[PDB]
């Protein structure tokens, strides 16, 4: 019709451009399905650059493999959300998407407007909401419980074995991260890679690790016991904002602005070295300064003729991290300086890999921030495992945050599945189609996973579909017999977080979608 | 080669019935996204995003054309919708209709210009009608206010989230008034700030009494919650500067130059104790800020924040009741930050905020929009910003007038009594007119689904009836409602705005009557 | 993987071709599905030569629509065969396909491999189809069924009033052409058009009509009693098949020899006009000759000199006509002649339109071959209807010889659902999904009905899915109340041969496009 108005514009109209959604999003759902399980096989992505990627996050697909389709860049946007939310699900997330949308093309086809299923979705998505809250397991934070949500979480991504390494430091560097209120995964959190003699070796170090070395053959390598000197004003020369040239008549006064130039930075490091020689006035001790700014060559003389380690520009959060690791001041002003405002550690000394160099900070007394130094043979797994990582860290961070936890294995989808089935058209009647619609498009998490694990679904499905008793317990199902499951029992959760976000964004997405009749085209040439 | 040299022209009736035929199809690109059934329509914009919303405003602005006619109702459409915010879910396609009936009179060679003045004293006698039945209502009485939202609402997405809706714009319209003009005082909408942030859900959004800032502490040290902060609003930069008069400098003697040095150091401790004075405990810059000046207020225990966009700046100075200051040395105590129940910065995931909540008595506010993706969040600010708007068209005029083609209805037989006692040739556009008004209900019945024929039929008769004007069609249903219990509700000067423009739209239309191409200039 | 093979080829694979067949066939339904039903929209097709179709029958928009896509092709190919057999029901058939084809994905879909959906249809089919059997109604040969049959058949195609204008001859016709044992429906049935007067003034004319006039001004226009000369030999010059150009030496020898040339046709002339004259020696009685070959106009001036009508190149068929209307001896050689090989007509003249010509035999004693003749007012009208008038024929001629009939409006359709779905599964049991898709697939015949007629589907097929009692009967949708109804009461009914024969391609159509895995494209350049 448009195109009376605009010959170069394009539009589809009502079933035509319905039918084009939801084909998108099947064609999406049909590519992604195969990740989601830990039976899953992750997927190599090959950038036009050349680059390597061997995800299986779902947000890293979407977001890398460039698509066409509006409504897959849409839902590409609202797993991108999700993924900065909680970290997984992703997955999850679109194929409940596409496959709701298939039900409901089941319907609307057969003559049903969609607006009807709308309401149907809304009322079945309330109903589960309210079961969803009362089915939550309150666990508390017991060690236990967190390593096996983290091995849950994780065994989706990796090699059992590189999971089952990682789960220790990832539970680890929890622990002894939370001020018992407040986790904010940032600075106590410092993800490093190391192209470095393994995958497996990666661990959590307690300390602190800096990437980069010293600028100076006598800097010292190790140091027994160290103290901190946090800091960013310029060690290096700096000339004053207002233009300053200056005229000179002889020679000697040539030398003599030269010293008198230098002289500023040279009372500033004749500061940091007196508070040393006042602080280390024993042999044994170790001074240690970083600065978030660079260091001149002569201040590093300076400092290494007093035998002090000193490095240079560190990212502005590293400040932050050594703050909350050996406990220093970080300071600017050297003016005010104290012993006081020192750092300690047990241990620092430097290792140098390939041609960069790398700086480790060692056994913090209390420490509060950490890093999860990765060990990568190969420059793509490090990005996958670091993907990995940072899955599992914002999973565990969900998990303390909520007093509960849900069982796994998508037992919940199933109880979802009993319990909707279980409301009679206490809706308005035509709505009870959508509810049903609703329900068997919730029970895709079971399917997909039986399916990527090779057990026929319909079989499987109907054999979990076994509420037991007045016990009818949450089923999950078996990822290697396709047998019924008490995830509780084999351990086996995910965040409540998790899987009320996802209800709720996809009742969103999908009630938004099913409201689109044409997809018109006209922008400026 | 006389004229121009490829400019094209075209003339008389063939140039009339063209420009019918595209706001035909302009009115009609929309028909379908009108009502409480309403469609959801979704763009592709030119450079890559995507953009769903059912108001028409924006579904219009994202249409380039190529003929004028369209381009000015497309122009038409957006002055409406920034006048009032919605109707123009409706005024289109009544201008568009209006143009329809309208050219019916072309043919019979009735020239556009009597045409015209029958169409002024159509739009003066609607204006008169409307107003004669009208209901004002109280301001003050906050569930008819939520009432008149739900109302004005109940047509987008965000329906199902009706009472959050109403909650939120009631909250953020009221608490805005500048009481500085007398008892003129005046809202207004720059200071409403609407903030998206996926993640979460519409549930877990809710009105900040206070402002947002997407910045984050410069250093550690800074405590992140505060009870009762005080604030200073430096809007110039609190480092050492360019001296703007192309200064120079020319040292001899050795000691000058370290001093100099050490002389620029001393300017910032100068600005940093003057502040210090006041005993301040937050610093809000728009532009940057020293890390040595960043030391001093560090070590002077008070949180500082830096580079904030100017409008951010003025939000928080309305909402902590401080005025900005460009002059440490000149700063007030009658600008320090007293008005701020809450400072704190939290983690939204991955990315700092800052909240100042429980002012005493704020006046600024911006909305926290919480949801699932950018895309839908925006359709719930535009539908916000719909709803906020005609809130204060209401808090400006108190009268309302029931809609869902009620007062169409009533303005036909007014018109339709007027054209029978108003016999001459104009009387036949005036009627005309008075036909053209009933394709609002028409529409609201095709969207519902119902006997378009028969109900509007039963509903005209109805309301032959002079007992009752209140007869109106609902959304879902397809029946005869009477409106007072059904409620729909709008305000006063939406549905003015609306015929008003809208007659507009048809004189300006029906005076054309020729095109001229390629001016190259 | 043929890739490696050839370059410019193509493949799919069994997810993707398997998809690209379904979205084909669901395309196809989608557009033809407008069609069935009296209260459906007949469609107009322009070719790109400008010209123009009004029909319905969907084999024509089939065959005239051009479409790419392999298996559209296919079905038009099947649906054609199925045209060449009965008439309608190509839309039912091509239906039928598309939504059988729909349940089938709704089911694999589910990760159920189709070969054993295809085992469920071969099982549904056979129970199908004995219930088919056994509720066929056997009726004899009454004229008010016949009538009715055609009736419904007809109201497919146009005008409620022409359809029952066009019924009366239709009848009058099949019940004027059966030797008690086999009809053709070729030569008996003569379809002819005039571009006249009416749409509606189309009707049965008892004798036979030629599509062309005299070519002579003294030809009589009109003849009151007609005696009629079937023959073929050439009443032109010929010149024989060896070379005979012949010399001469007086310019009277050249009239001689032209005389002599002439002398044979004379002959053959002089035969008919001795024949006419023996058997006219009446005054009144006319004499009427048809010709396959041509008639010399030398010829014509002697035939017109004993004012005998003679018509020249009918065609080939027209003879069969002539011999089954006026009981005429057609012969070749005139040698061989006698009154007793003559044709007789009550009434033969010319009428005369546009530009053409027209001859009419009227008034056969006995006539066993007639005319449909076509009146017209617009061109494509013309082909519209005579592709009704071709449906309403074959179905007749279906329905005469098979002594039952089934009743119509998909009566039939929920016969088959209740009788399907009443199958426990003494099927292997995993084919009784098949089975049960494939009854649900056969609802659509009621479903269309009721959505082109505007009732709402689901509700109206509930409704409608009422088998009352013990008798529970057979029971149509209506088509403007959407109620339901006694299809035999209401006398609306269907050929057997058209339900058999359609459920037997649909069958073998879907058992075989289901189980396609790639579409390859490798040929020559």
């Amino acid at each position: 019709a448009v195109k009376t108005l605009n010959p170069k514009a394009e539009v589809a109209r009502a079933q035509a451009a319905l039918a084009v959604n939801i084909s998108a999003a099947r064609g999406l759902q049909d590519v992604l399905r195969t990740n989601l399980g830990p039976k899953g096989t992750m997927k190599m992505l090959v950038s036009g650059a050349g680059d390597i990627k061997l995800t299986k996050d779902g947000n890293v697909l979407l977001h890398e493999m460039q698509i066409q389709h509006p409504t897959a860049s849409l839902i590409a946007k609202v797993a991108t959300a999700q993924d900065d939310i909680t970290g997984d699900g992703t997955t999850s997330n679109v194929l409940i998407i596409g496959e709701l949308l298939k039900q409901a093309d089941l319907y609307i086809s057969e003559g049903l407007h969609p607006r009807i299923i709308t309401e149907g979705f809304e009322a079945a998505k309330e109903k589960a909401l309210q079961f969803l809250e009362e089915v939550k397991v309150s666990r508390e934070m017991d060690r236990e419980t967190l390593i096996d949500v983290a091995r849950t979480s994780l065994r989706t991504k990796v090699h059992a074995e590189l999971a089952d390494v990682l789960t220790e430091a990832v539970v680890d560097s929890i622990l002894a991260i939370k001020k018992q209120d407040e986790p904010i995964d940032l600075f106590m959190i410092e993800i490093m890679e190391m192209k470095h003699k393994s995958e497996t070796d990666t661990s959590l170090i307690r300390g602190l690790v800096l990437d980069h070395g010293a600028r100076h053959p006598d800097m010292k390598k190790r140091v027994e016991d160290a103290y901190i000197l946090t800091c960013n004003v310029s060690l290096e020369y700096e000339k004053t904002e207002v233009n300053s040239g200056f005229f000179y008549k002889s020679a000697e006064e040539r030398e003599k602005l030269v010293k008198a130039e230098r002289k500023f930075i040279e009372d500033r490091v004749k500061k940091i070295i007196e508070l040393k020689r006042k602080v280390c006035g024993d042999s044994d001790k170790g001074f240690v300064v970083i600065n978030q700014k660079g260091i001149d060559p002569f201040s590093l003389d300076a400092l290494s003729k007093e035998g002090i380690v000193a490095l240079r520009r560190a990212k502005r959060r590293n400040m932050e991290r050594l703050t909350l690791a050996c406990g220093g001041v970080a300071l600017n002003s050297f003016d005010d300086l104290s012993p006081d405002c020192l750092g300690h550690a047990g241990l620092v000394y430097e290792y140098t890999l390939g041609e960069e160099k790398f700086t480790f900070i060692e056994k913090c007394n209390n420490p509060r921030s950490v890093t999860l130094l990765i060990k990568g043979p190969n420059k793509h797994t490090l990005t996958q495992i670091k993907d990995a990582v940072r899955d599992g860290l914002r999973a565990v961070k969900n998990a303390i945050d909520d007093g509960c936890v849900v069982p796994g294995a998508g037992a919940v989808e199933v109880a979802m599945a009993e319990a909707l089935i279980k409301h009679k058209p206490s809706v308005k009647g035509r709505a009870q189609l959508g509810v049903q619609a609703f329900a068997d498009a919730l029970l895709i998490i079971p399917k997909v996973l039986a399916q990527n694990s090779g057990f026929d679904l319909q079989e499987t499905l109907v054999k979990i579909q076994a509420e037991h008793s007045e016990s009818g317990q949450l089923v999950g199902v078996d990822l290697n017999t396709g047998e019924p499951m008490v995830a509780a029992e084999v351990g086996v959760w995910d965040n409540y977080c998790v899987k009320k976000q996802l209800l709720h964004s996809c009742t969103v997405i999908a009630t938004n979608i099913l409201l689109v009749d044409e997809i018109m085209r006209a922008g400026m040439s | 080669l006389v004229l121009s040299q490829n400019t094209k022209r075209e003339s008389g009736r063939k140039v009339q019935s063209g420009n019918i035929n595209a706001a035909k199809t302009i009115a009609d690109i929309i028909r379908t996204c009108l009502g409480p059934k309403s469609m959801m329509k979704m763009l592709l914009d030119p450079m890559g995003g995507i953009v769903m919303t059912n108001d028409g405003n924006a579904i219009l602005r994202e249409i380039q054309v190529q003929h004028p006619a369209a381009k000015s109702m497309i122009e038409i459409s957006r002055t409406q919708d920034e006048e009032v915010g919605d109707g123009t879910t409706s005024v289109i396609i009544l201008a568009g209709e209006m143009l329809s009936v309208a050219e019916h009179f072309l043919e019979q060679q009735m020239h556009p210009t009597v045409v015209i003045s029958a169409y002024r004293k159509a739009l003066d006698d609607m204006i008169s009608t409307l107003k004669k039945i009208s209901i004002p209502v109280d301001i003050s009485d906050s569930d008819m206010m939520l009432n008149i939202i739900n109302s004005s609402i109940t047509t987008k997405a965000i329906s199902r989230w009706s009472s959050l809706a109403c909650n939120i714009a009631l909250d953020a319209v009221k608490m805005v008034q500048f009481e500085e003009n007398g008892r003129k005082e005046i809202d207004i909408k720059k200071y409403a700030r609407v903030e998206k942030i996926p993640g979460g859900i519409i549930e877990d959004s809710c009105v900040l009494r206070g402002v947002m800032i997407n910045k984050d502490v410069t250093h550690p040290r800074m405590r992140r919650y505060i009870k009762n902060p005080r604030i200073v609003l430096l809007d110039s930069s609190l480092e050492y500067k360019k001296g703007e008069s192309q200064t120079d400098i020319e040292i001899t003697r050795e000691e000058d130059f370290t001093r100099i040095l050490q002389m620029e150091e001393e300017y910032i401790q100068q600005l940093c104790e003057d502040i210090i004075q006041l005993k301040p405990d937050v610093v809000i810059t728009e532009k940057g800020i020293s890390d040595l000046a960043q030391h001093y207020l560090m070590r002077a225990n008070i949180t500082a924040i830096r580079r904030v966009r100017k409008t951010d700046n003025n939000r928080i100075a309305r909402a902590c009741g401080a005025r900005i200051v460009s002059r440490p040395e000149e700063l007030r105590e009658d600008d320090v930050g007293t008005g701020a129940g809450l400072l704190e910065i939290k983690k939204i995931g991955d990315e700092y905020f800052t909240f100042i909540t429980d002012c005493k008595d704020p006046k600024a506010c911006t909305i926290l929009l919480r949801g699932a993706s950018k895309e839908i969040l925006s359709e719930v600010e535009r539908n916000l910003q719909d709803a906020m708007q005609v809130c204060r068209n209401v808090l400006l005029d108190p009268q309302l007038v029931p809609g869902g083609g009620a007062s169409e209805m009533a303005v036909a037989h007014a018109l339709t009594e007027k054209s029978k006692a108003m016999t001459g040739v104009e009387q036949w556009p005036y009627r005309a007119v008075a036909q053209a008004l009933e394709v609002i209900p028409r529409t609201l019945i095709q969207n519902c689904g119902a006997s378009t024929i028969r109900l509007l039929t039963s509903l005209r008769a109805k309301h032959t009836q002079e007992n009752c004007e209140t007869w109106g069609v609902n959304g879902e249903t397809g029946t005869l409602v009477d409106m007072k219990e059904l409620g729909i509700w709008e305000p006063l000067a939406v549905k003015l705005q609306t015929y008003k423009t809208a007659v507009e739209t048809a004189v300006l239309l029906l005076r054309i009557d020729d095109i001229v191409s390629g001016h190259k200039k």
